[PDB]
RNA sequence: GUAUGCAUAGGC
């Protein structure tokens, strides 16, 4: 029941400013050391800052120092990361994490971060928000058949895809998005299913691009080749 | 000055049941305050070890860690298909609390051949004046593979992009997706669209094609 | 090298 949730990520222009929120449940932030850790695309983890709300003590990594400050709101039981003068290199997933302030955390070494948030993506770019188009990949190998959606020309990341409202999980692969020469993202989500089931069962692509408020349900079915009817 | 955690190797591959050791060295004395984390792709890191030796609640017995001096070691006793991840150390001794650059652990398994599929463009896409053709390589191993598009025997280069999934944490396999993009005009000016797949589990390359305006 | 809970918080 202890949890941390990030909010406030999204597209921001170079030099602009952003405010991330880390919202705590099942504990008071005053009892814990709240940290921010960020990971740039295909990069390792980087420790950036922390606050201890009881003392009010803070520290900032050089990379963010003077452009970023952190604040605690005990009323909202939330920590905020105020990011200013954002740069392209600041583009990353931003995690809040904690360690509990325990006798052991002080006199001894138990500092490891026990609870993390899910992350929030911060994209620092001049480019403009644009929603995807969704195209079917229609099944025509062995006793199995493959089908999917092609989610094309969107920006920024992310896009989430589920199948039959999340009922269909096994069989699914959603591929890492690719950046095209246009500057827009494309990805495909594929599912292998028994070929026996193409008549019977419905297959629906559920596509969500939160930055542009675009949600699409795409029903994928094999194409029909007659033409004599 | 800031403490550096130098973690090695950058990456490793090992089979199921093997013992794996990842090591990390502090550039200065961190006095035993070291944690180890497991990060699955696209997901929050999970705490494994928190002092140089202590096991966090709920973490499996196969994970252990130990310290000699500034040298720190994480040990997986018998590698499991669920153990695929990147593994990071960190020091809590002095701010900033620095991470090692990480170690990605791939799990070896027996060679498997890609099941190949090919997807012609939708009609819907076509009216936008673009044609995307997708070639799917599903559930294979090892990760190296090759996809080559041919349009009426003309080899296509510079007009495609591919993406590979992270190793599956059950079957330890991979999946690949390749997209060939064309103007509709160029699409409707040709007939045979094919993708040829080269991999080890294939004794000979596989080709999967379609003809434009076919069904 | 032990309590990722509490707590004027350098104590329980």
């Amino acid at each position: 029941e202890v949890q941390l949730v990030e909010s406030g990520g999204g597209l921001v222009q170079p030099g602009g400013s952003l405010r991330l929120s880390c919202a705590a449940s099942g504990f008071s932030i005053s009892s814990s050391y709240i940290h921010w850790v960020r990971q740039a695309p295909g990069k390792g983890l980087e420790w950036v800052a922390y606050i201890y709300p009881y003392y009010g003590s803070t520290y900032y990594a050089d990379s963010v120092k003077g452009r970023f400050t952190i604040s605690a709101d005990t009323s909202k039981n939330t920590a905020y990361l105020q990011m200013n003068s954002l740069r392209a290199e600041d583009t990353a997933v931003y995690y809040c994490a904690r360690y509990y302030s325990s006798g052991g955390s002080y006199y001894r070494y138990s500092r490891g971060f026990d609870y993390w948030g899910q992350g929030t993506l911060v994209t620092v770019s001049s480019a403009s928000t644009k929603g995807p188009s969704v195209f079917p990949l229609a099944p025509s190998s062995g006793g199995t058949a493959a089908l999917g959606c092609l989610v094309k020309d969107y920006f920024p990341e992310p896009v989430t895809v589920s199948w039959n409202s999340g009922a269909l999980t096994s069989g699914v692969h959603t591929f890492p998005a690719v950046l095209q020469s246009s500057g827009l993202y494309s990805l495909s989500s594929v599912v292998t299913v028994p070929s026996s089931s193409l008549g019977t069962q419905t297959y629906i692509c559920n596509v969500n691009h939160k930055p542009s408020n675009t949600k699409v349900d795409k029903k994928v079915e094999p194409k029909s080749c007659d033409k004599t009817h | 000055s800031d403490i550096q955690m130098t973690q090695s190797p950058s990456s490793l591959s090992a089979s199921v049941g093997d013992r794996v050791t990842i090591t990390c060295r502090a550039s200065q004395s961190v006095s035993s305050a070291v944690a180890w984390y497991q990060q699955k792709p696209g997901k929050a890191p999970k705490l494994l070890i928190y002092s140089a030796s202590s096991l966090y609640s709920g973490v499996p017995s196969r994970f252990s860690g130990s310290r000699s001096g500034t040298d720190f070691t994480l040990t997986i006793s018998s590698l499991q298909p669920e153990d695929f991840a990147t593994y990071y150390c960190q020091q809590s001794y002095s701010y900033p609390y620095t991470f090692g650059q990480g170690t990605k652990v791939e799990i070896k398994r027996t060679v498997a051949a890609p099941s190949v599929f090919i997807f012609p463009p939708s009609d819907s896409q076509l009216k936008s004046g673009t044609a995307s053709v997708v070639c799917l390589l599903n559930n294979f191993y090892p990760r190296e593979a090759k996809v080559q598009w041919k349009v009426d025997n003309a080899l296509q280069s510079g007009n495609s992009q591919e993406s590979v999934t992270e190793q599956d944490s059950k079957d330890s396999t991979y999946s690949l997706s390749s997209t060939l993009t064309l103007s509709k005009a160029d699409y409707e000016k040709h007939k045979v669209y094919a993708c040829e797949v080269t991999h080890q589990g294939l004794s000979s390359p596989v080709t999967k094609s379609f003809n434009r305006g076919e069904c």
